[PDB]
RNA sequence: UGGAGAGUUUGAUCCUGGCUCAGGGUGAACGCUGGCGGCGUGCCUAAGACAUGCAAGUCGUGCGGGCCGCGGGGUUUUACUCCGUGGUCAGCGGCGGACGGGUGAGUAACGCGUGGGUGACCUACCCGGAAGAGGGGGACAACCCGGGGAAACUCGGGCUAAUCCCCCAUGUGGACCCGCCCCUUGGGGUGUGUCCAAAGGGCUUUGCCCGCUUCCGGAUGGGCCCGCGUCCCAUCAGCUAGUUGGUGGGGUAAUGGCCCACCAAGGCGACGACGGGUAGCCGGUCUGAGAGGAUGGCCGGCCACAGGGGCACUGAGACACGGGCCCCACUCCUACGGGAGGCAGCAGUUAGGAAUCUUCCGCAAUGGGCGCAAGCCUGACGGAGCGACGCCGCUUGGAGGAAGAAGCCCUUCGGGGUGUAAACUCCUGAACCCGGGACGAAACCCCCGACGAGGGGACUGACGGUACCGGGGUAAUAGCGCCGGCCAACUCCGUGCCAGCAGCCGCGGUAAUACGGAGGGCGCGAGCGUUACCCGGAUUCACUGGGCGUAAAGGGCGUGUAGGCGGCCUGGGGCGUCCCAUGUGAAAGACCACGGCUCAACCGUGGGGGAGCGUGGGAUACGCUCAGGCUAGACG
């Protein structure tokens, strides 16, 4: 079941996630399908959190299933804000 | 030692000896078939034909055959049974066959 | 760590007068002074003709020791001098010219070198306000290189300071030594530079 | 797109199977110079319609055999062994190279 | 934006040519030496053998029970029995156990790479759409009872639930035979005939959640097929009989000799078949001016394996590392009948070896499985530990301080050197002490709102009391190699072709800058040096970029097969070749910029380039090809 989560890529103590797409059995930081926006748990900069919305849209709307945390992200940069 | 899920070891037994006895009706039943529409006699070899479809289509019901396999089983029976009647001189007298 | 060690003896094996030191390498005292040659029991017997490696060895110990900066860092500082546009020669003297205990030397804050490095060091010294202890921090163009508001009242750095009244500063640099603030306008040059230096060997040194 | 060959039908002693004779020229990887390669594909000819000197065309096709992966296309031109001549001479001239020899 | 050469054949010279050295590199090892931190990295040998612990489960919202207990009923008492509830245990059932983790034995192969094909296919869970769930029947565990075994374990009888299994119906639809239509390998449609559905559970209970059935579509993952590419030996030259093709059949999700029966007699090879040797392949990596050479370790992708060999079962998927069966070897248990094992998972032991770590902490974060959820499992993972093993950063101090101490060394005995070095004065102040103390963690969940959007609230860190911040504060590790030339750095003494040095030339038989020490010196520095191996220098396998009269090298000569090469003019094609557009060329790494950690190492974001291959379009000079013509080559 392809996914929308999230792919460890700092180095020791400095963390820093690829918010992807990939199918669910891959490693988490094996080979993922794409790549939809990216994740500064420490907010070093202030750009810490971009998602492109656009993608995920489209992976949700195929059945993309995110994590709870990279939900919490991809809700957080408004991919599910109707209004 | 002992891993629990050695159920499923116990499972896959009660399977297989589900599955196996359901493939062996389809054989027996589609061999009957075909025998039959060799002797030439029409209604009983297509009647029998007819239980064997179902069988198999009932075990694609469940995973003992499932979709393909039941197809390519069908064809393959209403082929020889067709085949042979027609040889045989024999008019296809109700059940099954959409000729 | 950095070489340590009697400095006024590379002057005289170098020929040339290197100031890894402060006041006394203008008293008439820094033995170039007084026996101008180099240090050991042979530095009076006639010299020979150097070969072309002496020569290239020679003139790079001299510009590197001048940095008082080790061989690996200013091997590393070649490389990256060497992989950027524009005449290496000139790029690789503006990267050791940017070094952090370098810029403290030449804004007066520093009589030496050396003590340069041990002020940045003990944190007497900040870029931009925060505070660095990195020698081989490399400063860029725009950074204002001051002193410790904790540090401005030592005896050390007032009577350093208070010798800069007057005092001018090269033409890349610009000194407040009201504030005890320095700015780093830009990348000297080699024109900027008057190093007992000829690049073209060194450069030629790394080549072999 | 299935690939589609050209050669000539260096064999038809099969049933329904033609040996296509498939040559191919290229720069040498190191030396440059162009050099001829060649290769048989076994096409299929399901109407034993090609004869042996046809220059037909070969398309890539579903297996039909072991050995068996590309299909007749079309006829490309009739009649010309002068072509399937050099292949049997190369051919004659092996039996000969082992234990004693060839020809000239 | 890129390219150095030197020593050595001689009495000397020039050439030829091999050897040798300076450089870079490493999963290193050994020697001497060793202070700190960050990041990375660490059995290359026995794919040897392994103690012990841990490493895959989860669902009570699928089902019925056993055991232990509490409460309430029907009982006048007793016997007997009904309901609720706590704990506990499996069992039935489901989804997961095919991922994740390990290793490289095997494999020279559609294994891998790259580009394509599938009208010859599959895909659990997830998403979109269409339609549906009516009635009835059964069984087996658990449990109860009896038997056999040392144990492992097993046999028989009886009862029972379900989302377990079966039958009938409904047929949206779908499958099969046949026909017809459109398409064109088995694609799509359509008609008659036959055939095939489902299961329930939870409630804030006439509705909402979780789930179930058939079908179409999507998404992801995958099978199979094809072109091209992929080491050494021809002292391996012929190989093949399921072998090559055909017809029919089996088998599969599906093509196919994959398998079988019959038929035909084919298929492959010097463009190197067959055989032998070696080896997981790749992105990459190291080196190199490049072309190339070498390599595949960390990390990512694919393959293969799970003590050795074979086999299938169950499943959407396995021929299934921690599932099953058989044979083999080895180990353990045994009352000798018969049983039990498989660390190439984490850590660890032992063996081999020049050599490769902790039986650590945590599930807080990221990811995974099950679950409505709470939550459970997770040696995956995030961390910490050990090793200068690598890389980066840092300290052992800073300024002053004699025409110059002492000691040691040299001397032409005048003096010279170690040396501003020290002593010494002042200055700063790593260590270390005290105080504060973190980012990484906001979701799941609860509430408002429609269980949505949105808004509010609550719980949670192994690392760590660590990083970092502030106050206080001590002058506080230096070693190793080398000094004849290559090659930077010279003297005294000892020794006497000895003892020894040695990468090459060579040095030592009483004046040794070459041996050993000392003084001095050069190089690099928590490192330095050695040994090993790769690339370089080596245009010394020469494509870039070499040669063969006498240096190694022309075949003893010819005839001639394959093959390589091909005069002049015109035309057609447009295969080579050239051009444009387009698809592909993952991520990582490499190049550039900006940015995060005080710098850097390391890492984040963005940008740029990129061979090769697919498709579309175009050019035609040259090579090619076809057709025509010529006479200068050739032949008569
Ligand atoms: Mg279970
Ligand atoms: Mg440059
Ligand atoms: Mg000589
Ligand atoms: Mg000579
Ligand atoms: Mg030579
Ligand atoms: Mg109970
Ligand atoms: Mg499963
Ligand atoms: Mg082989
Ligand atoms: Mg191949
Ligand atoms: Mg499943
Ligand atoms: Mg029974
Ligand atoms: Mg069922
Ligand atoms: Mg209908
Ligand atoms: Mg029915
Ligand atoms: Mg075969
Ligand atoms: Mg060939
Ligand atoms: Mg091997
Ligand atoms: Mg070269
Ligand atoms: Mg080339
Ligand atoms: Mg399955
Ligand atoms: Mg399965
Ligand atoms: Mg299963
Ligand atoms: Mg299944
Ligand atoms: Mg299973
Ligand atoms: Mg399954
Ligand atoms: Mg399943
Ligand atoms: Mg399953
Ligand atoms: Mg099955
Ligand atoms: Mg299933
Ligand atoms: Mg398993
Ligand atoms: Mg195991
Ligand atoms: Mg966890
Ligand atoms: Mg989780
Ligand atoms: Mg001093
Ligand atoms: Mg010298
Ligand atoms: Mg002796
Ligand atoms: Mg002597
Ligand atoms: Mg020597
Ligand atoms: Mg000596
Ligand atoms: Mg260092
Ligand atoms: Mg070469
Ligand atoms: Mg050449
Ligand atoms: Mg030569
Ligand atoms: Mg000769
Ligand atoms: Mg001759
Ligand atoms: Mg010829
Ligand atoms: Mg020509
Ligand atoms: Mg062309
Ligand atoms: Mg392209
Ligand atoms: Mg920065
Ligand atoms: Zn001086």
């Amino acid at each position: 079941m392809v996914k929308i989560r999230l792919a460890r890529f700092g180095s020791k103590h400095n963390p820093h996630y690829r918010i992807v797409v990939t199918d669910a059995r891959r490693k988490r930081d094996g080979k993922y399908i794409e790549k939809i926006g990216y994740y500064d748990p420490r907010k070093t900069t202030p750009d810490w959190l971009k998602v492109d919305v656009e993608r995920a849209r489209y992976w949700l709307s195929v059945g993309a299933q995110p994590t709870d945390t990279a939900r919490r992200l991809l809700r957080q940069a408004g991919v599910f804000r109707q209004e | 030692r002992n891993l629990s899920a050695l159920k499923r070891h116990r499972q896959s037994l009660k399977r297989r000896l589900r599955n196996k006895a359901k493939k062996s009706a389809i054989k027996t039943l589609s061999k009957k078939a075909v025998q039959l529409a060799q002797e030439g006699k029409a209604e009983e070899a297509l009647k029998i034909m007819r239980k064997a479809e179902s069988l198999i289509d009932k075990a694609a019901k469940g995973s003992t055959l499932h979709k393909n396999a039941a197809a390519r089983r069908k064809s393959r029976l209403m082929r020889k049974v067709r085949q042979l009647l027609e040889a045989a001189g024999a008019p296809l007298i109700g059940g099954g066959l959409s000729a | 760590g950095r070489y340590i060690g009697p400095v006024c003896r590379l002057c005289r094996r170098e020929g040339v007068k290197l100031y890894l030191k402060g006041e006394r390498c203008y008293s008439p005292k820094c033995a170039m002074e007084r026996r101008p040659y180099p240090p050991g029991q042979h530095g009076q017997k006639r010299a020979r003709r150097p070969s072309d490696y002496a020569v290239r060895l020679r003139e790079k110990q001299k510009l590197r020791r001048i940095y008082g900066i080790s061989e690996r860092q200013f091997r590393n500082l070649f490389e990256e001098a060497s992989k950027k546009k524009g005449v290496t020669g000139s790029v690789f003297l503006g990267l050791l010219e940017s070094r952090l205990d370098n810029v403290v030397y030449r804004l007066g804050f520093a009589v030496s070198r050396r003590q340069a490095r041990q002020l940045v060091r003990h944190g007497h010294i900040t870029v931009n306000g925060r505070r660095v202890d990195l020698p081989s921090y490399r400063v860029r163009p725009g950074d204002e290189i001051a002193v410790a508001e904790k540090s401005r009242n030592l005896e050390l750095i007032r009577q350093n300071l208070e010798a800069m009244k007057g005092r001018k500063v090269g033409p890349w640099l610009s000194l407040d030594v009201e504030g005890m603030k320095g700015k780093f306008l830009r990348l000297p040059d080699r024109e900027d530079l008057a190093l007992p230096v000829q690049e073209n060997l060194v450069i030629e040194f790394y080549s072999r | 797109p299935k690939k589609v060959l050209t050669g000539v039908v260096v064999s038809d002693k099969m049933q329904k199977t033609v040996t296509v004779l498939v040559e191919r020229q290229f720069p040498h990887p190191l030396y440059g110079k162009v050099i001829k390669r060649s290769k048989k594909y076994l096409a299929h000819d399901p109407e034993e319609k090609y004869k042996l000197g046809d220059v037909v065309e070969i398309i890539e096709s579903r297996p039909i055999s072991k050995r068996k992966r590309f299909r007749v296309l079309r006829l490309v031109e009739s009649g010309r062994m002068d072509l399937v001549e050099k292949y049997l001479i190369r051919r004659q001239n092996y039996q000969s190279l082992s234990k004693r020899g060839g020809k000239a």
